[PDB]
């Protein structure tokens, strides 16, 4: 009975929107931060938080400068479309 | 009739009060979008950068605009006992009325006390004038202002420019193009 | 209680809840730059940023 | 009457998120495929890795497109005030607008929104530019873009060549096709 009223058809159909449904509500989440950050921009200034994460990788001897903007078969493959 | 003279000095001290804070804000996500610049230069995705730096460029450019109609509703209001006073438009005024005039449908969608400003002027002054006001017929128009709020695409040599300064900014590697450097 | 010394009242409440309300950000300030140095110590430098 | 300026640029952004969500979401698929095929190939079941690396090749092609109409939404959203300005279509946006319009038909499973995109930008520009644009009539639609959405399979070579970088990266044993390779 089960077999019948959920078959692999109409599964496969299911899992394909629960998926397609969690890309949109990433979407959504994406843009509801994108507003709240522009929102409360100036209580949080770019340059006030790049100097308290330098000052605070100074203080535990990390060598990573943190103002600055921070595979290869990825880069090979991606060469290979290019030549042909 | 329609002109209120209380209405177009309350509406000046707030659109001062907006657009102090507007301009505060955009250049604080200026900062934020310069960064990600150099993370797409970073990334080697120039030709996403130079789009990107269209942007910037645009809300510089407003925000440099802002500052230009602050400093007229602040003359209006400082000589607001001539414009209550007369009946004919002072020429020290032509330049700051007309130009609140033209620049109200521009900005009204972020800043809308500036549509009743505009209207409280019109009024004063007649509709007629203010329609020879939204064309620039009258001549009067600041045209660095004019110029700021233009929808036409930002210079090749400008976007170039911008991307060479945030590239040594951030200490990334970027090559510009040679035939914008060269038609410079 | 006078309509006056109501509104009186409440403007009295509503300087200590703000008043309140600066403490409570400044001892979160102290907690959050705890959690930057643990986050530094163990690499998470995208924790560190948040 | 049909086109809203405000339909469009909402829509313009989100197809931005959406497509950016997409590149991230498959590019980490194509890791996850890449290390299949390395099993096949270590199982010596190299002629189906070879039907394998086809899907691989179809959706690194397909991020790479995805990458190319992010762009042209930008540059849209970039030059939006000649769109609603102007009633006639600009050089510098035919080619954004017409490959916005050529590719929503064969996106629109994926990026439901580029759909209400392509058919405010016909209602804009009229049905007629529409569907000069669906079949590339206008010749303006972007060639690498046409190509990287192509259904043709992917050349025997290519294959050939993705299965030696993939067995060199995984340290498997591969002997390609000495026909495929000779052809080349």
């Amino acid at each position: 009975a089960t077999l019948k009223t959920m078959n692999l058809e109409k599964i496969s159909a299911l899992m394909d929107k629960f998926e397609h449904q969690f890309e949109t509500l990433d979407v959504q989440t994406q843009q509801m931060e994108d507003t709240v950050s522009s929102t409360t921009t100036l209580t949080t200034p770019q340059n006030q938080v790049d100097m308290l994460l330098q000052e605070m990788a100074d203080e535990a001897g990390l060598d990573l400068n943190m103002e600055l903007p921070q595979d290869e078969l990825s880069q090979r493959l991606a060469r290979l479309r290019d030549q042909v | 009739s329609g002109f209120k003279a209380e209405r177009l000095r309350v509406n000046l001290r707030l659109v001062i009060n907006r657009l102090k804070l507007l301009e505060k804000k955009k250049t604080e996500l200026a900062q934020k979008a310069r960064k990600e610049i150099a993370d797409y230069l970073a990334a080697g995705k120039d030709e996403r950068a130079r789009i990107r730096v269209e942007h910037i460029i645009r809300e510089d450019y407003l925000v440099e605009a802002m500052e230009i109609l602050e400093l007229y509703c602040d003359l209006l209001l400082a000589r607001f006992g001539l414009i209550q006073s007369m009946k004919e438009l002072d020429s020290g005024l032509a330049e700051s009325v007309s130009t609140l005039i033209w620049a109200a449908p521009r900005l009204q969608s972020e800043v809308a006390e500036l549509k009743i400003v505009a209207d409280q002027l019109c009024a004063k002054y007649s509709k007629e004038y203010g329609k020879l006001c939204r064309t620039n017929q009258i001549g009067t128009v600041n045209d660095r202002l004019m110029h700021k709020l233009s929808v036409e695409a930002p210079p090749k040599i400008l976007v170039e420019r911008y991307l060479i300064e945030i590239a040594k900014n951030y200490n990334v590697p970027y090559e510009p193009d040679s035939v914008v450097m060269a038609e410079a | 209680m006078s309509n006056m010394e109501k509104h009186l009242f409440n403007l009295k409440f509503a300087a200590k809840e703000l008043s309140r309300s600066a403490k409570k950000c400044d001892k979160e300030e102290k907690a959050e730059k705890a959690k930057i140095k643990k986050a530094i110590q163990k690499g998470n430098m995208e924790v560190a940023r948040i």
